[PDB]
RNA sequence: GUCGCGGCGCGCCGAGGGCCCGACGCCUGGCGGAGAAUCAGGGUUCGACUCCGGAGAGCGGGCCUGCGAGACGGCCCGCACAUCCAAGGACGGCAGCAGGCGCGGAACUUGCCCAAUGCGCGGCGCGCGGCGGCGCGACGGGGUGCGCGCGAGUCAGGCGGGCCCACCCCGACCCGCCAGGGCAAGGCUGGUGCCAGCAGCCGCGGUAAUUCCAGCUCGGCGAGCGUCGCGCGGCGCUGCUGCAGUUGAAACGCCCGUAGUUGGCCCCCCGCCGCCACGAGGAAACGGGAGCGCUCCAGGCAGGUUGGA
RNA sequence: AUCCGGUCGAUCCUGCCGGAGCGCGACGCUCUCCCCAAGGACGAAGCCAUGCAUGCCUCAGGACGCGGCGGAC
C-alpha cells in the first residue's frame, strides 16, 4: 500500500442536538460578537476542547488521592492547564478544572493577548492584522488568528520588526 | 420475577431474546429478507428505466386534485413501477421514451400524502437534473 | 549572511568526511545562495551543501554539509545526481 | 395532462465575520415586524 | 503407504459413535481476527480493502523440476470461449500496472524513475516501492476587510527536486443552498381560485390563500448546502441493568410429570471446583497516555547532555 | 443521563406514525487560497486489443553460449 494510507486523521467539532434553539442562538452570537468569529464552527471547536479536559477530569476524580493514576495525569493537567493560561496558578487542585468555560478559553487567543496589550484598536482591527502579518510573538511571525499563547511566550507579543509599522 | 433469574440461566436468556425479536415488524422488517426480495430496486438508493406512458393521480379523499406521474420499466430487472412528476409544470419534460433516474419519497417504500399507490419520484431526465430544468439552471435540447 | 552555525560535527574517518548542520541567519534578507555561505562554512570546493530549508516569516534556515578531503571521495563516496547538480561530472 | 403549468405560464451586503458583525449590532422586536419595516 | 502419527488405505473382528447443553439437514447478496460506526452506564450493527492468517489464478483434474510448488507472468488433458493462417497447421489466460468493452446509482493517466525503502543477485534489475497527473468521498487551516494596509494573481532569483513543479524565502507590478402556519429560528403586494400546485406528519387551496406561483423584506448553516438509501441514537417500542399481561395486545380448561432451573438452618482451622487480587508469557498499527511550538492545525516522532516512558 | 407534533365537544392514557443528532455511499446546485488524503469491492471470480510487470554473475576484444543463484519471496 502506499505509506499515505498509515497517516491519522481526526474531526475538532461538535454539533449541538438542537439547532433551532432560541435561548442560546442568542448568546452564540453574542459570543461572535464579543470576538471575530467567522462562524459558528470556532464555537464548536472550543466545546470540543473543553468536553476532554472535563472527562479526563471526572474519570481521575472517580479514583482514590494516594493512587498513582491521579499522581501522573492530575500534575499533568495541571501543567499543561496553567502553562496554556486556561488556569491561574492560586488553584491547584483537580475539582477547579470542572469550574472552566468556553470564554477562558478564548481569552488566549493572540487576538484576545494583543487587545489586552493594547496593540490593536479592538478585536475586528486585530483580527485584520493578524492576517496582514503585522504582529510577531517573540521574533517568529505568526498568521495565525486562533494561535493559542502560552504564558511564557506572552511577554513577547510584538509588531514584526519586518513590516510596514517600524 | 416474572423473569427467570439465577447464576446459570444466560442460556435462556438468549433463548427468549432471539425468539422475541422477530415480533417487532420494524426487525422483522429489516432482517426478513422478504423486503430486500419484494422491493423493486433492490435494496438501493436509486435506478433508471425507460418512460412508458404518462399519466394523471386523482388525490385521495379529503384533498382533491389530479397529480402528475409516468409508468417506469425498470432496466436492471423488467418491473413496471409508478412515479410522481414533482414540481408544478415538469411533465411536459417527460417524453415517451426517456432514460430517467428514480429515487424515494422516503418512508422506505410508503405512500405520502394523498398520492394513491406511488412510492417512487423521478429526479433526472434524460441526463439532466429535474431541479435544475425547473429552475431553468440546465435545458433539454429540442 | 552573518551568522553562520555549525553543529553536531561527527568527523567520519570511515567515508572520510565530516558531517555538521549548518543554520544560516540573516533579518529580513538572504544568504545569497548554497554558493555563499561556503566561505563562512569553510578550500571551499570541498563542501557539499544540501538540505536546506527556510521558515515562515523568514530569517533562519537549516541545511546539512559533508566535508570531503580527498578528491575520489567526492567522487566515490558521493552520490552521482548530486554531483550533476555540483557541476562536477556534467554527464 | 392538459392544464401542468397553467399558474406557471399565468404569473451587496459584507461578509463573514464583518456579516455576522452587522447582525450582532443590529440585533444586539422581531426582526420581520411588519411594523419597523 | 507417508517426512511422519492417525480408518489415511486395505484385510479380518466387534457394534459402536452424535443428539432439546439443539445432533443431522437446509439457507447465506458467509473470508476470520487485530478492528470500525454510534454514545452517561449496560449495549446495538458492520467486519470488501492498510497488519497478521487462510484460499484461488476461466472451471474439473494430473504432474515435472527443485530444500521448498499439486506453481498457472511452468508443462499435460477434458469443457466453455476467443486468435493468426497459403486450409496443411500453430496458439491464449490482466482476481499484476495503466487502458478498453459490458454491467451498474456508483470508482482517475494507455505518465517519469529505481534517487530513497526493501528484496534479488551484486551496481544492476525491480509497474515493490517512489515522484508528478485526474480527484468538493472525506479531513485541517485561512479570506471576501479594517479605517487605510494586505493576499489572490504577473514577472525575476533562490531553496527543493532522479528531471519539473507545489510549500517557504527575497525584488519590482497589483458568497451559495434551503426556508419564513405548527413541530422549528424567520411576515406586505400582485396572480390563481379544491385548478395548477404545496405538503416527511398535522394540514393548505372553493374567485380578502400567514402554506401554491412571484416581488420586497427577514431566518438558518456557510465553500459548502439540499434530496435519496442504510447503520447507530432517539426507544425503558426488545427491557441483564430495565417493559407489559383484571378491563388497552397478552396467564396454557385442569392435575401428574422427565430434561432444565432453583432449593431452609447447622460444624472451621482439611481437600477439590467457582470467585477476588497480584503476577508470568505472547504484535505492531489503532485506542488512550508522558515529553516535543510541523508559524497554529488535521499531524509526525521529533529535537537542543537527549528522547520515542 | 433532555424531548417534541399527529385519535376528543373537551379530558387522562396505551400505542404507533412523523420530527430533531452523528457516520457511510449515490444524485442535484455552487465554488477564492494552502496542507492531508480515499478512489471498478457492493448476488459481472464477466470478457480482454496494446505495451510493460524478473533478472544478476565457471570456462575466451567482446558479445553469444555453457554453467550457477533466483524466479515457491
Ligand atoms: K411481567
Ligand atoms: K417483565
Ligand atoms: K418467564
Ligand atoms: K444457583
Ligand atoms: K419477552
Ligand atoms: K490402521
Ligand atoms: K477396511
Ligand atoms: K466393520
Ligand atoms: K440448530
Ligand atoms: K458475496
Ligand atoms: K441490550
Ligand atoms: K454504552
Ligand atoms: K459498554
Ligand atoms: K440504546
Ligand atoms: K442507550
Ligand atoms: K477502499
Ligand atoms: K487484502
Ligand atoms: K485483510
Ligand atoms: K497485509
Ligand atoms: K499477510
Ligand atoms: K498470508
Ligand atoms: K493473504
Ligand atoms: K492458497
Ligand atoms: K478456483
Ligand atoms: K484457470
Ligand atoms: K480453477
Ligand atoms: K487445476
Ligand atoms: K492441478
Ligand atoms: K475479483
Ligand atoms: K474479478
Ligand atoms: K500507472
Ligand atoms: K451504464
Ligand atoms: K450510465
Ligand atoms: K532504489
Ligand atoms: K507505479
Ligand atoms: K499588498
Ligand atoms: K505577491
Ligand atoms: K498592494
Ligand atoms: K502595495
Ligand atoms: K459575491
Ligand atoms: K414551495
Ligand atoms: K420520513
Ligand atoms: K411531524
Ligand atoms: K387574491
Ligand atoms: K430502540
Ligand atoms: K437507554
Ligand atoms: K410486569
Ligand atoms: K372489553
Ligand atoms: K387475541
Ligand atoms: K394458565
Ligand atoms: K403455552
Ligand atoms: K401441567
Ligand atoms: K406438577
Ligand atoms: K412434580
Ligand atoms: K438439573
Ligand atoms: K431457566
Ligand atoms: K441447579
Ligand atoms: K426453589
Ligand atoms: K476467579
Ligand atoms: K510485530
Ligand atoms: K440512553
Ligand atoms: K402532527
Ligand atoms: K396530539
Ligand atoms: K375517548
Ligand atoms: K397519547
Ligand atoms: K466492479
Ligand atoms: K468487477
Ligand atoms: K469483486
Ligand atoms: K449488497
Ligand atoms: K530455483
Ligand atoms: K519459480
Ligand atoms: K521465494
Ligand atoms: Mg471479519
Ligand atoms: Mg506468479
Ligand atoms: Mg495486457
Ligand atoms: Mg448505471
Ligand atoms: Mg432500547
Ligand atoms: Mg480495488
Amino acid at each position: 500500500p502506499r505509506i499515505s494510507r498509515h497517516r491519522n486523521s481526526s474531526k475538532t467539532y461538535s454539533t449541538p442536538k438542537k439547532p433551532f434553539t432560541k435561548p442560546r442562538l442568542d448568546a452564540e452570537l453574542k459570543l461572535c460578537g464579543e470576538y471575530g468569529l467567522k462562524c459558528k464552527r470556532e464555537i464548536y471547536r472550543a466545546r470540543y476542547m473543553l468536553a476532554k479536559i472535563r472527562r479526563t477530569a471526572r474519570n481521575l476524580l472517580t479514583l482514590d488521592e494516594n493512587d498513582i493514576k491521579r499522581r501522573f495525569e492530575g500534575a499533568a493537567l495541571l501543567r499543561r492547564l496553567h502553562m496554556l493560561g486556561i488556569l491561574d496558578e492560586e488553584k491547584d487542585q483537580l475539582d477547579y478544572v470542572l469550574g472552566l468555560r468556553i470564554e477562558d478559553i478564548f481569552k488566549r487567543r493572540l487576538q484576545s493577548v494583543i487587545v489586552e496589550s493594547k496593540l490593536a484598536k479592538s478585536v475586528h482591527h486585530a483580527r485584520n492584522m493578524i492576517k496582514a502579518r503585522h504582529i510577531s510573538v517573540g521574533g517568529q511571525i505568526v498568521n495565525i488568528p486562533s494561535y493559542m499563547v502560552r504564558i511564557s511566550n506572552t511577554s513577547r507579543v510584538a509588531i514584526a520588526d519586518t513590516s510596514s509599522l517600524a | 420475577m416474572s423473569k427467570t433469574s439465577g447464576l446459570y440461566t444466560a442460556r435462556k436468556l438468549r433463548t427468549v431474546r432471539r425468539v422475541n425479536r422477530w415480533a417487532d415488524k420494524k426487525y422483522r422488517k429489516a432482517h426478513l429478507g422478504t423486503w430486500l426480495k419484494a422491493n423493486p430496486l433492490e435494496g438501493a438508493c436509486m435506478a433508471r428505466g425507460i418512460v412508458t406512458q404518462k399519466i394523471g393521480i386523482s388525490a385521495k379523499q379529503p384533498n382533491s386534485a389530479v397529480r402528475k406521474a409516468v409508468r417506469v420499466q425498470l432496466t436492471k430487472n423488467s418491473k413496471k413501477i409508478t412515479a410522481f412528476v414533482p414540481r408544478d409544470g415538469s411533465i411536459t419534460y417527460i417524453d415517451n421514451n426517456d432514460e430517467v433516474l428514480v429515487a424515494g419519497f422516503g418512508r422506505a417504500g410508503r405512500a405520502v400524502g394523498d398520492i394513491p399507490g406511488c412510492r417512487f419520484k423521478v429526479i433526472k431526465v434524460a441526463g439532466i437534473g429535474l431541479l435544475a430544468l425547473f429552475l431553468r439552471k440546465r435545458e433539454k435540447r429540442a | 549572511e552573518i551568522t553562520v552555525k555549525v553543529r553536531k560535527v561527527l568527523n567520519n574517518p570511515l567515508l572520510q568526511r565530516q558531517q555538521c548542520v549548518v543554520d544560516v541567519l540573516h533579518p529580513g534578507c538572504t544568504y545569497e545562495s548554497k554558493e555563499a555561505i561556503k566561505a563562512k562554512v569553510a578550500d571551499q570546493k570541498n563542501i557539499v551543501l544540501y538540505g536546506f530549508k527556510t521558515s515562515f516569516g523568514g530569517g533562519h534556515t537549516v541545511g546539512f554539509c559533508n566535508a570531503y578531503q580527498n578528491m575520489d571521495a567526492l567522487m566515490k563516496y558521493e552520490p552521482g545526481f548530486r554531483k550533476i547538480r555540483c557541476g562536477l561530472i556534467e554527464a | 395532462l392538459t392544464s401542468a403549468g397553467k399558474v406557471r405560464k399565468c404569473t451587496r451586503p459584507p461578509r463573514g465575520r464583518a456579516y455576522k458583525r452587522l447582525l450582532y449590532n443590529k440585533n444586539f422586536l422581531g426582526p420581520n415586524n411588519l411594523l419597523i419595516r
